């Protein structure tokens, strides 16, 4: 139970991770419109 | 848009940060169920 | 073992990975606030 | 086998994942340039 | 070059969700395989 | 200001190729195990 829920918990930061990613990406795509 | 930007990153950093933490409670746990 | 000593890897660069998410949000806001 | 299968993702996806954080801190880089 | 970064960005992101719809299944099978 | 970032992103960096490829070590490691 411990090894498979620990795989669950490291998913699911990787999958925050990616949320934030896309959450900079969409910021450098704003300055980047304006910048240049 | 940038506060509203701001609110999501501050948002999935709290998620991340919380299940980061989880993860290093059941490393631990694993670890010791192991060793012990 | 092998399989948790895996995972005590993968979390230490989960956790690198989100140091340099946050040096990259606080970079994007500093150019916003030029802007 | 499913564990190991499952850590060889997780392993591939923080791959990737640091990948596109190469390519923000690029773009971050960029901007800067051209701001400051 | 930013022309080139924005498809980067697409061809990582477009990896990631690959890989992390594949975990999310690899996740699935492992629970249920730990029950029976 | 950017002088620390530039330091702090090459620092953080540095770690996780490190991390990456002694997971990628492991990962083979438990794969041939995985035959034992």
């Amino acid at each position: 139970s411990g090894i498979v829920q620990q795989q669950n918990n490291l998913l699911r930061a990787i999958e925050a991770q990616q949320h934030l990613l896309q959450l900079t990406v969409w910021g450098i795509k704003q300055l980047q419109a304006r910048i240049l | 848009s940038w506060e509203t930007w701001e609110r999501e990153i501050e948002n999935y950093t709290r998620q991340i940060y919380r299940i980061l933490e989880e993860s290093q409670e059941q490393q631990d746990r694993n670890e010791r169920d192991l060793l012990e």
